[PDB]
């Protein structure tokens, strides 16, 4: 990698000889395992967990609107 | 001695004049914000007024001589005496709780302040 | 691979134990966007850039799917002086007193500008706006991912950005959006304000409809074109037309060979970059903030009072915070470059430039207030005619009340705009200048003593964010230049508050004042604005005070959440004086008791909790006292501005 | 010239500084050696024919390639300087700690700042350049140099022989004596300043205090003029019994450790 | 004059040294450390009150100690660049 | 020219301070009355459901409007008959909550204990997800599963809690956690 390129880059080596019919493909090499691991952050997971708790709220308000059971 | 006896145990001080205060301020900020949004949503109604039963409880039994909230005597003075003493309701609950909160924070930054002179893990 | 590197900073954030606290997760955020220096600095630059126009596409498309599903845009179109509304508000809680809320973005007014008349076009727009974001997500991923570095764009390229923004982005834009309002939104506005129906846009591309129908070029058509709301859509096309025209030119004939960053680093470059151009878009915002109610562009613009008044603070706000920032990248730029001997000469007047600056804000200050106070004092001891005002001392703008000259074929603005100026404007314009070269002392300070002081001899050393050099030297907090953008943003918002207040009462003035009703005609003084903005008393009582009965009587109305807001805003201001009056300390030693506690229950976490750093504490309480001061602004003036116009 | 600067010397202008400072800041004085920690340091001298006063050198050769700015020191206002001598390789830039830019010279160097704490970051701004004999010096009002910073030629981040500690405290920080502690002593706001056996001694007596079991009495003083009350007790007893009890305490204390 | 005071767990960093703006902190010999070196605070005139040194210091708390004397301030401790007091 | 209303106090001299067991309840205090017969709080009512229909007169019959309106109205005759149980004072017709500690409408025992089951189920959760994954590397990375396992599982705190109190495993020596001795205790 003699051209400066970002690190994490999909792009082949701009120090190419003639035409070469290659498969570079350009979408993010992710994988499965790194992704739940994402999805298991602190901040996605209580962020997750705060929408659910919020929601739940939201669909108790609505289907019992106010206190009238008190 | 004693002052020994409350330094030692400082942290317990603290953390406990910590929670006084924290459930404090969030159920008189968190009643009076229900209240707000009841009131400006129409509803006045749905407010959370929690009586404050016990102070009144306290005036009618030890101050008042005639029933003004009838809760624990409803006997009236033959020979009562004047004064200006006010009569409490629904809000004068929130107010007190406030109340406690700021004193309670109060002495909560005092304390811990008097009692870390003696020296924090920060210092 | 990459999702792996997604949490990258987490993992490295749990790696060291050093690490493991709840500042460095502060630090994560504080230290997302500053985008270190490296060999693609340059693509992670354009690829953020890329990414918020992607941002900005997403909200444009919501905007005009609100317009299209969740708007009265119909209704206003037949009936402009109805209230626009585009978003609705289920029944949730017990919400549903506001569920039509009065939307004061101008967007009935944009899209109306626009020749947009039926809701399937605002849903077309809202789809391509997602197209469009979607197509600025995959180029900002390209860019980051597999592009060129985009190192030269600043120093070697720059003759080549510079000339396609002024060519093609600019110049052709202006020609594109000078094309489409002679062709399809002068044509729509011409059959909605005659009521003869609207066909469809492209029908309007036919050579054969009013393109030809009638080849003359003047203000002659079918029947009587005698629309003013339209003639304003026909200035604006030829004033797109000229500019693209000597924008055009100009390039070409413009020399752009002289390039100012080759004595900086790159992300030097990158900053000061970023600096001038936040300058140029602050002081953009407010030329257009003043010449939004300065003159009549969008149909039905001046009849909607709310959307004026939010404009006009909105773009107010927008340009005194792009114009703090533009000081603040300014002072990162400096102080982050290894050799910027380009600002030698200010550098070496440091203090003849900080002191000339320091006289004028004390000269300034101590003059308009005391005119203030002057008038306050007197006004109090019952002496009105010793005050500053039309029937006393009268400081009249002479300098504002002439703009005569040689006609050469010209009219309209040749005066001072058809308004006369008193006593008030006076002192209030020379409120504005003081607060205004207050905040710009307080930048130029920071700007200035960044690299080296006379306290602190290794200031560029400690970089642009520090939270001190220490209790030495008599103290020596608040000496970063990042300090100084905190204080800066802090009488920005004095300065702009004072602005849109000044605005907003004039423009309360002026209604009140044109609803004299036909007949009165000797509006004496009236004028609340002119006859009461004299005093702070007069302040205090005839435009806070008794404007505030709109906001805080909303209570079961629609202006019930404006009521909310108010609240909420001045909750978050108290909480902004917590965070700014106290300091880091206490709240360590506050949180050792408290994790005592959780110890002595085997909780015991590990992320250690560490309470926000000194930046950190004054980044909170500035960030908190700006948003409750401009939601209390905001709720008050929407309530005032919906509830009586 | 007489608007750019006051027409007054120096001297003039600051009128009784001394003899004012004296009275205004006793405290404000130098140790007997200033620059070094022991007497019998060596002590190496300079005069103003090494490092002459900066209004007396005008376009020195040994002055850096610097234009000027507003932000150096105060002539006529301010008569202390601070001194830098380095001896450069090659001309190259550098930043003035008063902020600008200089070059140096390729032999000597020579700048005058008012701050000691400019000199010092000056000197290692060049130290990271790779610049050693980077000597600082202090001029005083009546041209007594003072010569600083590698004090005994050897910089003082290197340890270097001839150097005695000074205001070492043979103990952790937090075993310094409390303020109560040190009460009615000279120590008593600055407990950091006491010695080592005046820390002990007092943490001693603060325990002594708690053992009233064997705590003294120390009977009341005989003030009145009057003769001595009989009273009931006996002090002559209790002393003795307090010298037994005294000498089988320490005696069981020493046993214990 | 801040007074600035070293202490047993010092062990011969040289950090303080190098993070003092006025040269105050200095390195003896001393046999209480592995490194055999110790530092001392000689031209504690100097010392400003930054309390740099007590940022570089990693002991578990701090083995050099900088005590400011608010009642004591000095134009080399108060940092004065305009004003002489000599 | 007068002052505020004067109270007239119990000149108790009798020497005894009677407390009327028959007016430890809500239904005997005569401050307070159902809001069904609450002549206020029908007229809170009654309000309300005019403001309402105003409201809904705005929008047409049969709009998107007038059909949200209308169930908001629903919705308010039914939070009404609801209400109509509920405590509301004698002049203010806003239902009260009655902390005594008595079980009755719009009371606070049942709230409170539903609250602090639900509260000491987060805590002890969150305390056993520390207690089972003792490393700042688990707790910056949830452990999903494991989390999800202890939320799940802290639905026994109040008997788990009391028996680690009572058994030693829930509390910490004091001389085996960081306490603050600085002072030199
Ligand atoms: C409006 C301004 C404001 C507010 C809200 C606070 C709030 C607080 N201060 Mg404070 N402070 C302020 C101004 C303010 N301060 C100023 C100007 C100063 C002078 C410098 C100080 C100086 C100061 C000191 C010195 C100390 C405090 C302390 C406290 C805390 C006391 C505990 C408490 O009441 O918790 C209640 C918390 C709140 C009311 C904050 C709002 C929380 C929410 C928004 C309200 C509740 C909503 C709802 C119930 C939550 C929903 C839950 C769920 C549905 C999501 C609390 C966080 C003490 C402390 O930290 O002890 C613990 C303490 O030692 N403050
Ligand atoms: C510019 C950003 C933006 C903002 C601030 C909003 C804000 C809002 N939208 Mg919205 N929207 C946007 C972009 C935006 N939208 C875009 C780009 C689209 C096109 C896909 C939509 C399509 C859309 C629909 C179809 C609806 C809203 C609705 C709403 C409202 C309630 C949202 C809700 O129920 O949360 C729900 C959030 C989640 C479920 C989390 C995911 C709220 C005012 C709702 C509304 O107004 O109800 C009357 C509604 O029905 N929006
Ligand atoms: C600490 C203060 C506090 C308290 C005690 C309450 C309490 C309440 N609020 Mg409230 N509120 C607060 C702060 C507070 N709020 C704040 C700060 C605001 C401003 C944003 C509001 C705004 C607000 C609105 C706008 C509304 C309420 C409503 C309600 C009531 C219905 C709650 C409900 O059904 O939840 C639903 C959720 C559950 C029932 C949880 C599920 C049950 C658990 C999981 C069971 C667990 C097992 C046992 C309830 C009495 C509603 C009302 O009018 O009722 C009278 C309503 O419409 N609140
Ligand atoms: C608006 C900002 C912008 C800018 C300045 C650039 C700039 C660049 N892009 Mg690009 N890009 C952008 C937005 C932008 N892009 C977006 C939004 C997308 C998503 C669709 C892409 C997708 C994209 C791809 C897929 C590629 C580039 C490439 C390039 C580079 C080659 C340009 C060139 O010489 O062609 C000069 C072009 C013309 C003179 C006319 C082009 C006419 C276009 C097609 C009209 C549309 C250049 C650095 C290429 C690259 O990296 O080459 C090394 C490349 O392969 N870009
Ligand atoms: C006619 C061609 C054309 C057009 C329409 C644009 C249009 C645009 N460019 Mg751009 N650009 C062009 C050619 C063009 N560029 C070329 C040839 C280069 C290479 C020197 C660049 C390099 C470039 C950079 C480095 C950046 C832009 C950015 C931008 C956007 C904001 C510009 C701004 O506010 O100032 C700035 C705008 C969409 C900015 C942006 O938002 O990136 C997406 C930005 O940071 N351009
Ligand atoms: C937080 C950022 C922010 C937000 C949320 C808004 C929000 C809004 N702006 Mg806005 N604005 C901002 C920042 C922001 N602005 C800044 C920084 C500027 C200064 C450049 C402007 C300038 C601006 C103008 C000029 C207009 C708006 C308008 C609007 C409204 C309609 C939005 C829309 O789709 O119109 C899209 C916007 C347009 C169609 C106008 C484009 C005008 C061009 C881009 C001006 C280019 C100036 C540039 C310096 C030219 C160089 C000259 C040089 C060659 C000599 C909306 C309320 C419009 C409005 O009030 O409508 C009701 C409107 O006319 N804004
Ligand atoms: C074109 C606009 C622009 C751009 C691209 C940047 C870019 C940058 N700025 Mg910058 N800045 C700008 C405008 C801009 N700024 C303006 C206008 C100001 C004056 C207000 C500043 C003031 C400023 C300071 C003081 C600092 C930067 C810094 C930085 C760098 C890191 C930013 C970062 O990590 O933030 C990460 C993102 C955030 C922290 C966002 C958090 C949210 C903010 C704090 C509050 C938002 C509240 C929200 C509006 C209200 C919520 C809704 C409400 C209803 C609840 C980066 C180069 C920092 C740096 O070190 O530069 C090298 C730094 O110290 N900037
Ligand atoms: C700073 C703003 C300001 C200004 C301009 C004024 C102006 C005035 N006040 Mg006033 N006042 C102020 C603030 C101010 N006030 C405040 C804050 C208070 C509250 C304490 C008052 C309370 C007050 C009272 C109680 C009274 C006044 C009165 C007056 C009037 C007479 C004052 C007088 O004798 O002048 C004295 C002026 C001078 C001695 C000259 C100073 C200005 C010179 C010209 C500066 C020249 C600089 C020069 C150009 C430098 C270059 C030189 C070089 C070229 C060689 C005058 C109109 C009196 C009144 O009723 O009159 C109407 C009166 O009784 N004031
Ligand atoms: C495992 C989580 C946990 C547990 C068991 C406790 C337990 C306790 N905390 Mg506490 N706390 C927590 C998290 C937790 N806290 C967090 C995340 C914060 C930062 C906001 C605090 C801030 C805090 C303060 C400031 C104080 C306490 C206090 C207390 C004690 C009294 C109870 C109280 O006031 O709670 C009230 C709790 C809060 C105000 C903050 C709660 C924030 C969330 C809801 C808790 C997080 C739960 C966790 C993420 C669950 C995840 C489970 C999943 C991973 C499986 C008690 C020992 C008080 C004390 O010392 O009294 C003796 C006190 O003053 N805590
Ligand atoms: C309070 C305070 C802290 C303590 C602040 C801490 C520890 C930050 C943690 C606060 C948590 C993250 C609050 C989380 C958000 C709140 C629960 C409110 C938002 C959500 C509600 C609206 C529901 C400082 O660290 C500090 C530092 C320097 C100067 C002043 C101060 C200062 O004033
Ligand atoms: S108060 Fe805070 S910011 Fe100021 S010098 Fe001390 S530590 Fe630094
Ligand atoms: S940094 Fe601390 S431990 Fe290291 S030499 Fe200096 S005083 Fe001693």
């Amino acid at each position: 990698r003699k051209i400066p390129a970002g690190p994490y880059s999909v792009s082949v080596e701009p120090l190419r000889d003639g035409a070469t019919n290659e498969v570079s493909i350009v979408t993010p090499p992710i994988s499965s395992e790194g992704v739940q691991e994402y999805l298991s952050l602190a901040p996605v997971f209580f962020m997750a967990l705060a929408i659910f708790t919020s929601g739940f709220a939201i669909e108790v308000l609505r289907f019992f609107p106010d206190t009238r059971y008190w | 001695d004693l002052v020994g006896k409350l330094l030692a145990t400082k942290a317990t001080v603290i953390s406990t004049l910590s929670w006084i205060t924290l459930f404090l301020g969030f159920h008189a900020t968190g009643l009076y914000m229900h209240n707000d949004a009841m009131a400006a949503f129409g509803v006045p109604q749905k407010q959370i007024i929690i009586e404050p039963v016990f102070a009144e409880f306290i005036q009618q039994v030890f101050f008042l001589g005639t029933p003004v909230y009838g809760l624990g005597s409803a006997a009236v003075s033959s020979t009562p005496t004047l004064s200006f003493l006010p009569i409490i309701s629904g809000g004068d609950f929130l107010v007190h709780h406030a109340i406690a909160l700021g004193l309670h924070t109060t002495v909560l930054v005092l304390i811990k302040g008097a009692l870390d002179s003696q020296g924090s893990y920060l210092f | 691979d990459f999702s792996k590197a997604a949490f990258g900073s987490a993992t490295g954030l749990v790696a060291k134990a050093a690490s493991q606290t709840t500042t460095a997760i502060w630090n994560l955020h504080a230290d997302a966007h500053d985008f270190s220096n490296s060999s693609y600095l340059s693509k992670q630059v354009f690829a953020a850039n890329l990414a918020h126009i992607g941002v900005v596409f997403i909200w444009l498309s919501g905007m005009h799917f609100h317009g299209a599903y969740f708007s009265n845009y119909l209704d206003w179109l037949q009936d402009p002086s109805i209230a626009p509304t585009a978003q609705q508000v289920s029944n949730i809680a017990n919400q549903s007193v506001l569920n039509p809320i009065r939307v004061t973005s101008g967007f009935f007014n944009l899209w109306l500008a626009e020749g947009i008349t039926s809701t399937y076009q605002l849903k077309v727009i809202a789809a391509f706006g997602l197209i469009a974001s979607a197509l600025c997500f995959l180029g900002s991923y390209f860019h980051m991912h597999s592009s060129t570095s985009f190192t030269r764009v600043l120093n070697t390229k720059l003759t080549s950005l510079s000339t396609h923004h002024l060519v093609g982005l600019l110049g052709l834009g202006s020609l594109a959006w000078a094309g489409h309002l002679i062709h399809i939104s002068l044509p729509v506005n011409i059959l909605l304000n005659a009521g003869v129906a609207v066909p469809s846009p492209h029908s309007l591309l036919s050579s054969k409809a009013v393109a030809t129908i009638v080849e003359q070029l003047s203000f002659s058509a079918l029947t009587s074109s005698d629309g003013y709301v339209w003639q304003p859509l026909v200035y604006s096309a030829m004033h797109h037309f000229a500019l693209a025209l000597v924008l055009i030119v100009g390039s070409i004939f413009l020399s752009t060979a002289s390039n100012p960053l080759m004595s900086f680093t790159v992300g030097s470059s990158w900053h000061l970059v970023l600096g001038v151009q936040l300058f140029v878009t602050g002081t953009a915002s407010v030329l257009y903030a003043q010449m939004s109610n300065a003159y009549p562009v969008y149909p039905y613009l001046l009849t909607d009072h709310p959307t004026v008044v939010s404009l006009f603070v909105h773009h107010m706000w927008i340009g005194g915070f792009f114009l703090v920032g533009a000081f603040a990248h300014l002072s990162i730029g400096l102080v982050r470059d290894t050799l910027p001997q380009s600002f030698s000469v200010v550098l070496t007047q440091r203090d003849i430039i900080l002191g000339h600056l320091t006289w004028v804000v004390a000269f300034l200050g101590v003059h308009s207030f005391g005119l203030y106070v002057h008038n306050d004092t007197m006004q109090a001891l019952g002496r009105p005619d010793d005050m500053f005002s039309d029937n006393a001392i009268s400081l009249l703008p002479v300098f504002a009340r002439w703009s005569t000259l040689t006609l050469n074929s010209t009219g309209s603005a040749v005066s001072v705009l058809g308004v006369e100026l008193s006593t008030a404007d006076f002192m209030v314009t020379h409120i504005h200048a003081f607060t205004i070269h207050t905040t710009v002392l307080i930048l130029v300070k920071g700007f200035l003593y960044a690299r080296s002081s006379r306290l602190v001899n290794d200031k560029y050393k400690l970089d642009f964010r520090y939270p001190c050099d220490g209790p030495g030297r008599g103290g020596t907090c608040q000496i970063s230049p990042w300090d100084h953008v905190f204080l800066g943003l802090f009488w920005m918002y004095n300065s702009i508050s004072v602005v849109i207040f000044h605005f907003f009462w004039e423009y309360q003035s002026n209604l009140a004042s044109i609803k004299a009703s036909a007949g009165g005609s000797i509006r004496a003084l009236a004028s609340d604005f002119e006859l009461n903005s004299i005093n702070t008393n007069g302040w205090l009582r005839n435009f806070l005070w008794s404007g505030a009965a709109q906001v805080i009587q909303s209570y079961g109305s629609p202006l019930a959440a404006y009521g909310l807001t108010f609240l909420a805003s001045h909750f978050v201001w108290a909480l902004s004086l917590m965070f700014l009056f106290s300091g880091r300390g206490y709240w360590q030693e506050l949180i050792e008791s408290v994790l005592w506690a959780h110890h002595k229950l085997y909780v015991v976490p590990h992320i250690q909790p560490r309470a926000l750093s000194i930046t950190s504490g004054r980044a909170v309480g500035l960030t908190h006292y700006l948003l409750g001061g401009i939601g209390t602004t905001w709720s008050f003036f929407l309530a005032r501005i919906v509830a009586t116009a | 010239a007489v608007p750019n600067t006051p027409k007054s010397s120096p001297d003039t202008l600051a009128g009784n500084r001394t003899e004012a400072s004296a009275v205004s800041r006793p405290y404000d004085k130098f140790n007997v050696n200033y620059p070094l920690s022991s007497p019998d340091q060596a002590r190496t001298e300079v005069t103003t024919k090494e490092i002459p006063r900066p209004e007396d050198l005008v376009d020195s050769p040994k002055f850096p390639l610097f234009g000027g700015s507003a932000n150096g020191y105060m002539s006529k206002a301010t008569r202390e300087r601070h001194a830098i001598t380095w001896t450069a390789k090659e001309e190259t830039t550098f930043e003035m700690p008063t902020s600008g830019w200089a070059m140096m010279n390729k032999g000597e160097n020579l700048c005058y700042f008012r701050k000691k704490e400019q000199c010092i970051a000056l000197c290692k701004q060049l130290r990271s350049m790779k610049i050693n004999d980077v000597k600082i010096y202090r001029l005083s009002k009546d041209g007594t140099v003072t010569f600083l910073h590698p004090s005994d030629g050897v910089f003082p981040e290197k340890v270097n022989k001839g150097r005695v500690p000074v205001n070492f405290r043979p103990f952790t920080v937090c075993q310094n004596a409390k303020q109560g502690e040190l009460k009615f002593t000279e120590y008593w706001t600055k407990p950091y300043e006491a010695d080592a056996l005046t820390t002990l001694f007092v943490k001693a007596r603060v325990a002594a205090y708690n053992d009233v079991v064997n705590l003294f009495p120390l009977p009341n003083p005989k003030l009145t003029s009057g003769p001595a009350e009989p009273t009931s007790v006996d002090y002559d007893a209790l002393t003795k019994e307090a010298m037994e009890g005294q000498k089988k305490r320490i005696e069981a204390a020493m046993a214990s450790v | 004059a801040h007074a600035v005071k070293i202490y047993d767990t010092c062990i011969g960093c040289t950090l303080c040294v190098r993070a003092c703006p006025t040269d105050v902190i200095e390195m003896v010999p001393a046999t209480v450390n592995a490194a055999k070196q110790v530092a001392s605070t000689p031209r504690v005139e100097d010392c400003v009150g930054c309390k740099r040194c007590e940022t570089a210091c990693p002991t578990d708390f701090l083995s050099i100690r900088v005590y400011l004397q608010e009642n004591e301030e000095t134009q080399y401790s108060l940092g004065l660049d305009l004003a002489d007091w000599s | 020219i007068d002052t505020a209303p004067v109270t007239k106090m119990k000149n108790l001299k009798t020497g005894t301070v009677e407390v009327d067991q028959t007016k430890l309840s809500v239904k005997s205090w005569g401050h307070m009355e159902p809001c069904g017969q609450n002549k206020k709080f029908q007229k809170r009512i009654k309000d309300e459901a005019f403001k309402l229909k105003k409201r809904q007169d705005k929008y047409a019959k049969g709009s998107a409007a007038y059909a949200g309106v209308q169930e908001v109205i629903d919705q308010a005759k039914d939070t009404a008959k609801a209400y109509e149980g509920r405590w509301c004072g004698k002049k203010d017709g806003l239902p009260r909550v009655i902390a005594t500690g008595e079980v009755t409408r719009g009371g606070i025992v049942t709230p409170a204990l539903m609250f602090l089951y639900t509260t000491g189920w987060i805590g002890y959760a969150g305390r056993s997800y520390l207690l089972r994954t003792k490393d700042a590397a688990k707790e910056i990375k949830i452990d999903v599963p494991l989390a999800l396992t202890c939320m799940t599982s802290a639905f026994a705190w109040p008997v788990y809690s009391w028996q680690d109190i009572t058994n030693g495993r829930f509390v910490a020596k004091d001389t085996e956690i960081r306490v603050q001795r600085m002072h030199m205790a």
